[PDB]
């Protein structure tokens, strides 16, 4: 139980890190996409 | 009919150069600094055009 509930909390700062990560990419390819127009 | 805002708008720098609304700058900045070297050198100019 104990090595469950470490892996669900790194789990979700996983998907945090990740989904900022997608974020900052979309924007970044929205300003490029700006930027060919 | 001078240029309208659908060419305006197709140079992608356009919809960039507009986040500063029009204004007066604001003594001591350097937008304020540099419009004076503007205002000498329209100033200068109209002196040149005038002789």
């Amino acid at each position: 139980q104990k090595r469950k509930e470490m892996q669900l909390r790194q789990e979700e700062e996983r998907r945090r890190r990740e989904e900022e990560m997608m974020i900052r990419q979309r924007e970044m390819e929205e300003q490029m996409r700006r930027q060919r127009e | 009919d001078g240029l309208p805002e659908k060419l305006a708008q197709k140079n992608p720098m356009y919809q960039k150069e507009r986040e500063t609304p029009p204004r007066f700058a604001q003594h001591g900045t350097f937008e304020y600094e540099y419009s004076q070297r503007w205002k000498s050198l329209d100033e200068m100019e109209k002196q040149q055009r005038e002789q």
